[PDB]
């Protein structure tokens, strides 16, 4: 809408208003990048035509979309000024992913975690630390969505890797600045035939990404890899690990058990009278509201909670890490494993009659809220 | 996503059934506590700064085991971390008081949050009691029992929302646990 | 779906907000207007299938063309196809009076509707001849009340605007 | 800016579509407040020097450290500037009683608040001891109608919630 | 509906069980004292996840060779798996509670543990004494003498249920020794 | 990717062996029907649109569950998707069948097609049945038995490219079952 | 019964058990006055905690050397320790209040109390005023004479039991004398 000649919109750096547009689309990345020989070419504004510029952004930018021809006008408004050249290609996904109809198949149906990791497959082409994630989810929360994609178009990321006129493909670069980053990358950019909008929760890198140990697995990494770069190794001997990470990875079987949550559990012979398995570890997850006349009480059946594994790392270990000065004084050995255990009376409750006493010995140690 | 309108044309959708007035006299109860429900969002967002800070100190004050450290709470990024993560169940549960049905909080900030919070190693049972201190003042809000706060309204009953965002509050709750 | 409440939760949330003063402000609008479009909503789920039955002919008595052979309606069946193929229609109009906004209308009727009329042959132009001959058939006596003819007319040619 | 008009009419053209019934609904809830916020508009208005008087100096009244040397108040005329530093925020509640959403509140004073009151040493503690001394003295029979104040309500909380 | 609460404690096939508005003095008129009842168990679970990281804690700071090299509370794989232990005990003895039946404690949670505990190892001398505090914890809540926290209640006797669960907690004891 | 020609050098890339006259014969018979196969993949995209019509509708016409509501047919973008999701299948066997081997689309169309069908909720015997209805019409048109148009040829011998695209449309169902 | 209370006691380890109401009969019916007499104990450990923290404050404030530095409740850990001393003698004497003998209270507390106290350089001429408090306020006690906390009661005479417990208490120091 602006100007038939514009290289930088909205002011950010100040040596963008002075900063032409790029003559020729930029080079690509110097280091050598084995993998790229095999990949396809990339497209860019000043070598193909309107047909597969637009087919390659649906195929990146937008996922795999499938929008219709009354769907996205808002699209058809950002590429009627993009064969007029009224805006790079570099600034025509940011109208893109400004527009509601990449909101309304990626923000609004997609969780909050799953949205920051969409937008570095759409707009970088790989996947981002927990580092780049803390910094753009305080975007969402502080700025919104305007000023998020922004933080990947004015980065400068995009501008060496794109610059203006090179349609958002995977780049790979072959070295990385970190091992995980490019197979992390190769995990969160699969082929063709993939989408985005079935998996509403994507779940496998949004726990890969978050804590920075574990990192993926390697069948993840072996799919998407290029041809004669997998072959010999995807015959029958990791296929039908293939095509498991493809009914899990499909409807979304959440690794609670064996991606992270990594509980070594006794053996079922060990209990058998807290038997049945199904159960074992179900407690009353009880509810009480108590207000008015339309406060319920749902008492359900928990699932199989198990143990955190960093509550108990934050007490037991790192607190309570005290049992100092334990010699607790050994003189004279009438006791007899009970030094100092006093009987424990503790009448249950005379409710006049069906309610009755028992006793418990135990040792007795007085409190800290205690003397003094 | 699904408000309170759009929740009986998904479930008439898969009956192929037009909405008729056996049940749109219950959706015409829904707009007579209209104001009803208009009213008591704003006093969920008229103190919601004082909310969460009350709610994340008394998770605090009643255990002091992430202040120690090699705790979750412990430096002072992590707990600008936990009054920012408060802060977005706060917001979404207020979606779901104006829009009627926990469907919007439902697939974008519960859906995942449970693995979020075990990866990153978030002590999901202290989840537990700060969430449950967002309920029991959430409450105590829109019936107006507040004791230190006390807001002016038009007379009448309001525990029907009462019982609305005390529904959501544990399914946070569910989702997390 | 796309109703007047998603527009203003997904713009409060799109900024990373609370429900500000404005939002609380659009929904106090629809007290004033769900008296109107919800018995709007009951006059056409009790006269729906007379409103399929004398104006989806209409279109047949206007197009008298298409049930010749080799063409779009050949036997029976495919009117009764049909007659099907328009119920679907005046279900999704009293879909979004119910709502408020557009919301049930365009992902399930109107999105999609260039690619699958255009491979089968269905021609668009006797979809919205039969359902114009609904949209001028309103009149405050008889049908509805008389601002109740105004929005139900206002989701019916957004149909035809949509399909042509 | 951030109206209830500005809302809807750039979530429509972020869409790219036409004013839909979601949107145009949207606009009669407009009929049904404005005529509670716009006495209050007049109300605030007719008042404004009262109240930064006689509640402007109750931050004082609360903060008397504030008026040692060294601090912020330092001498007779940055009380001065004071009572004017407090005044931008009454014209801006004005501001947005006439608009009918939070608007003119964020960009004109809320937008980039931790910046200016962080480095020049304010206390934005003693801003909303001042602030909220407004706000718990509203009554229905003195100052304006009954719901008037609840909408009046309604933007200084906002402003606590923004400032803490 | 109390068949409704024992057939989901179970676990039989239903996911869980809401009481309505209806339903719910319905349940209070089946139960004795049941507004007093249900306000002893919304004690209780509010405050479950502080009871049992004190009870834990508690059992380590009276016999600190737990955490000690060779102890059953080092290796943090067992110091959550006990942690997971106490929860597990508090949230059946908050539904027998509820319920009034110590019959469901029985058969669900308390046959055969004292056969898992010595085939895992587990020191009854320190595991009575893990039931020990959250006996009293339990009894503090009811009737409102905690130490730090004081919760708003109408005000009477709660003192019969505040011996129903040291015969529930006895029950514990009885059947881990 | 692979031709036909580039899929016996990565055979003969393998032994370390240079092409030569014991199976350069073998190739040069597939440019003897190099015309053959010329004629035979214009003959699926002359009427291809035709092609895919009929074969999402006939799969309707034999099981109308689809239309249904709850049906992944039922609305009219899942129609919009299905004309469009057996049109990226015609439009892939005709790259195969130009290329001359199943390489084309096995890594740029099978290779994920099964779980995007699969958390979609697409049922995988309808497609089954919706891509072997092109099964049986790309043999109708390639040996000039379709009934209701009749294209000009010469004259002669083409079942061998029969089983050809009979063998690739058993490609796209394998992966999908 | 009694003869399972007295494997509760001596077993060197630490166990627990109940009576259920069908058993609790046979012992009251095997005891004489019992329901005076279990009205007798819990009168006691109700109070227990702050029986031992007022008799123990009690002795320092008749004898100030022992928070002296060097003295024996100087540090914490002593301080700590005086109570557990404290509650051990309070929990014998009710348990053989229960019984309504003397022989568990010589047998597993008071057979080696000499013979440690002065090994570990206890002072026997304070703690022997610690329990003679401990004898004043639990006869206030067991006849409600208690001027902060006075307790409903079936009402009768329990002086038999007043003369019971201080033919306990007497038997504690004249072990330590
Ligand atoms: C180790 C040296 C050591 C401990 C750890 C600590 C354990 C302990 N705690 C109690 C008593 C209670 N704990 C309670 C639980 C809570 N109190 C609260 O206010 C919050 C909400 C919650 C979690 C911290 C309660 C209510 C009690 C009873 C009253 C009280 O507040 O003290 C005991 C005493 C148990 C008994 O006497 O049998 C112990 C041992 N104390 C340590 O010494
Ligand atoms: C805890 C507050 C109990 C409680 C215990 C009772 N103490 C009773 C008497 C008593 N207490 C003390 C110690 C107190 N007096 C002091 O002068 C000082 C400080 C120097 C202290 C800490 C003494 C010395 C006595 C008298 C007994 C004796 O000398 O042996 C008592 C009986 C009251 C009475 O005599 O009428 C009780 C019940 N009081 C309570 O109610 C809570 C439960
Ligand atoms: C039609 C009544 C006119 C006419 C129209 C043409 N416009 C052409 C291209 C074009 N138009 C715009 C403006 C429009 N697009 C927008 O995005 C916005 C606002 C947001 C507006 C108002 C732009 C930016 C472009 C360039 C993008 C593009 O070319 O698609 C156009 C094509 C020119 C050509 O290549 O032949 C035509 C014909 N021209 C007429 O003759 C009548 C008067
Ligand atoms: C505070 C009440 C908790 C607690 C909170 C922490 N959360 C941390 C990170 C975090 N939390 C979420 C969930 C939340 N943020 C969102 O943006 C959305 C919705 C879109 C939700 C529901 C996410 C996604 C993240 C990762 C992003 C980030 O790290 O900022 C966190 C940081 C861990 C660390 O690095 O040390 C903390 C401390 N933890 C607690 O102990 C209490 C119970
Ligand atoms: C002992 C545990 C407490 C205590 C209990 C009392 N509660 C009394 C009345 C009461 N409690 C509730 C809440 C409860 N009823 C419900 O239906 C639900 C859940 C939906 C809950 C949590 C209600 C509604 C009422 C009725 C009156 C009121 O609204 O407060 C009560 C008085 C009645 C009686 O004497 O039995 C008592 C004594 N009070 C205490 O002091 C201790 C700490
Ligand atoms: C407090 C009012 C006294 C006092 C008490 C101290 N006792 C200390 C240690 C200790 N006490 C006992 C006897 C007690 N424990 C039992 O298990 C039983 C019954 C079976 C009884 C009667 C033992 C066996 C021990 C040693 C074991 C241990 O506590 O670790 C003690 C600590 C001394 C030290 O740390 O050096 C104190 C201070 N001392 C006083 O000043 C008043 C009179
Ligand atoms: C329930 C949680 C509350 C409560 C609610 C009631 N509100 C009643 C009337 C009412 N409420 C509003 C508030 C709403 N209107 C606005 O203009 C704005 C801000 C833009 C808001 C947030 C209005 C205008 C009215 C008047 C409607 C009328 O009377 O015509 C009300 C009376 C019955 C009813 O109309 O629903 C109730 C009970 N009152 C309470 O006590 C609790 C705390
Ligand atoms: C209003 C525009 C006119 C009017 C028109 C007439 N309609 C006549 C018969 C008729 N109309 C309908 C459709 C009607 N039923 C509905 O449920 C709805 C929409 C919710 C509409 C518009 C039907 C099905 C029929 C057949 C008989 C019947 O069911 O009533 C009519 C009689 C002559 C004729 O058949 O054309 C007229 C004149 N009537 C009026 O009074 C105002 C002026
Ligand atoms: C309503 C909460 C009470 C009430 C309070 C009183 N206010 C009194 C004096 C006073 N009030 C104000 C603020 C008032 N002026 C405004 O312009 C606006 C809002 C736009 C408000 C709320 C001022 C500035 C003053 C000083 C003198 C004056 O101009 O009135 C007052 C008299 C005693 C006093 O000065 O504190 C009371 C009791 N009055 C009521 O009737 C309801 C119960
Ligand atoms: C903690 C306070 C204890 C303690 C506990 C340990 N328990 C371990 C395993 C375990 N515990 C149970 C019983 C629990 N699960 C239930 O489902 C129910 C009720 C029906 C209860 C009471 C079971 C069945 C199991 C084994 C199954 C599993 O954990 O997957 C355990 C791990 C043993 C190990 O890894 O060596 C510990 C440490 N141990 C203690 O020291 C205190 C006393
Ligand atoms: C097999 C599926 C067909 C069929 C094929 C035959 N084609 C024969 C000869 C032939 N075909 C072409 C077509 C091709 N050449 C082009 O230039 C273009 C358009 C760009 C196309 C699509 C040509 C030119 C020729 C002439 C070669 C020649 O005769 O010298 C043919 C005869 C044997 C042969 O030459 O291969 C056959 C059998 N005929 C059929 O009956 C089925 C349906
Ligand atoms: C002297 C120490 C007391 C006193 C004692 C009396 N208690 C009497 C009756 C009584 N006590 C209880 C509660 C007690 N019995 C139990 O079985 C259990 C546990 C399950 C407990 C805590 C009951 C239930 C009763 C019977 C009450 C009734 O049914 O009416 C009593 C009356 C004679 C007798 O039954 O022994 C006396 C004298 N009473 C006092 O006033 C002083 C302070
Ligand atoms: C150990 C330290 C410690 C704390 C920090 C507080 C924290 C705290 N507050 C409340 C409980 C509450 N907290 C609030 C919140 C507020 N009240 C107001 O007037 C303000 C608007 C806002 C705080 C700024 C409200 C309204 C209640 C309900 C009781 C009440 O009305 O006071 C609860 C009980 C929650 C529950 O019942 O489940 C807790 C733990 N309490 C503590 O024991
Ligand atoms: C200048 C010369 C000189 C002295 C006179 C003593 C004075 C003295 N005695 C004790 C300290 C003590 N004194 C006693 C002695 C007694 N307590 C009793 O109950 C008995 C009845 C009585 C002795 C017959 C005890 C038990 C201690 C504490 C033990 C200790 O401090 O290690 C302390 C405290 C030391 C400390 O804080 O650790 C001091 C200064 N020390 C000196 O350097």
């Amino acid at each position: 809408l602006t100007l038939p000649g514009t290289a930088e919109t909205n002011l950010a750096v100040p040596s963008n208003a002075v900063r032409k547009v790029q003559p020729y689309p930029i080079a690509k990345p110097p280091s050598y990048s084995s993998v790229d020989s095999l990949r396809p070419a990339r497209v860019s504004r000043m070598d193909a035509d309107w047909a597969t510029i637009y087919e390659q952004v649906r195929r990146q930018v937008m996922g795999n979309a499938y929008v219709m021809e009354g769907e996205a006008p808002d699209i058809d408004v950002a590429f009627s000024q993009l064969k007029g050249g009224n805006l790079t290609v570099r600034e025509f996904v940011r109208a893109v992913g400004k527009s509601a109809s990449y909101r309304t198949r990626f923000m609004e149906a997609k969780s909050s975690y799953n949205f920051v990791l969409l937008n570095f497959k759409h707009f970088l082409g790989r996947a981002p630390t927990q580092e780049e994630v803390s910094t753009h989810i305080q975007i969402l929360a502080t700025s919104g969505l305007e000023a998020e994609i922004d933080s990947y178009i004015d980065s400068d990321e995009y501008k060496a890797l794109f610059g203006d006129h090179v349609v958002p493909y995977v780049v790979y670069r072959g070295t990385y600045l970190s091992s995980e980053r490019f197979n992390r990358m190769v995990k969160a950019n699969p082929g063709g035939a993939t989408s985005d909008k079935a998996k509403s929760n994507l779940n496998m890198i949004a726990t890969v990404a978050a804590d920075l140990p574990t990192d993926a697995i390697d069948v993840m990494r072996g799919l998407p890899s290029p041809i004669t770069s997998e072959t010999l190794a995807f015959g029958t001997a990791y296929y039908w690990a293939k095509v498991e990470k493809e009914a899990s990875e499909g409807r979304s079987a959440s690794p609670i058990g064996e991606k992270i949550g990594k509980f070594d559990h006794a053996p079922i012979s060990t209990y058998t009278s807290l038997c049945s398995y199904d159960k074992v570890n179900k407690a009353p997850q009880i509810s009480v509201t108590n207000v008015g006349s339309d406060e319920h009480s749902y008492v359900s059946v928990t699932s199989k909670y198990i143990a955190p594994d960093m509550a108990a790392a934050a007490q037991m270990l790192a607190d309570c890490q005290k049992y100092k000065a334990g010699g607790n004084a050994p003189t004279g050995k009438w006791m007899k494993y009970y030094p100092g255990t006093t009987v424990n009376m503790a009448p249950y409750i005379s409710l006049n009659d069906t309610g009755s006493d028992s006793s418990r010995t135990v040792s007795v140690t007085l409190d800290k809220v205690k003397i003094s | 996503m699904l408000d309170a309108f759009s929740r009986v044309v998904v479930n008439s959708d898969a009956k192929a059934a037009y909405v008729g007035g056996s049940d749109l006299q219950a959706l015409k109860s829904f707009i007579a506590d209209g104001n009803k429900r208009l009213d008591a969002v704003n006093s969920i967002v008229s103190n919601a700064s004082c909310m969460v800070s009350d709610a994340v100190s008394g998770m605090i004050c009643e255990n002091p085991g992430l202040i120690s450290p090699g705790g979750n709470c412990y430096t002072n990024r992590r707990m600008a971390a936990c009054l920012r993560d408060g802060e977005i169940i706060l917001r979404y549960v207020s979606y779901a008081l104006l829009a009627g049905d926990a469907s919007v909080l439902e697939d974008r900030c519960l859906n995942g949050l449970k693995e979020t919070y075990i990866a990153l190693g978030v002590p999901t049972n202290s989840s537990i009691r700060a969430v449950s201190i967002m309920k029991a003042q959430a409450v105590a809000f829109i019936t107006n029992t507040a004791t230190e706060r006390k807001m002016s309204f038009a007379a009448g009953d309001c525990t029907s929302l009462a019982s609305e965002v005390a529904s959501y509050f544990d399914r946070v709750g569910a989702a997390i646990s | 779906m796309k109703s007047v409440i998603t527009t203003v939760v997904s713009a409060a949330d799109a900024a990373g907000r609370f429900p500000s003063n404005s939002d609380l402000e659009s929904i106090q609008g629809n007290i004033q207007r769900s008296a109107a479009r919800l018995e709007a909503a009951e006059k056409l789920a009790g006269n729906h299938e007379a409103v399929v039955k004398e104006a989806g002919d209409a279109c047949f008595a206007k197009y008298a063309y298409l049930k010749n052979p080799g063409e779009a309606g050949e036997n029976q069946e495919k009117i009764n196809k049909c007659y099907r193929d328009v119920d679907h229609y005046m279900r999704l109009v009293n879909y979004c009076l119910v709502v408020g906004g557009t919301g049930p209308l365009d992902e399930w009727g109107i999105a999609g509707a260039r690619e699958v009329y255009r491979t089968l042959n269905l021609p668009t132009s006797a979809y919205v001849a039969s359902i114009a001959y609904t949209r001028d058939r309103l009149c405050v006596p008889r049908d509805m009340s008389a601002q109740a003819g105004v929005e139900f007319s206002a989701y019916l040619d957004y149909l035809i605007n949509a399909l042509s």
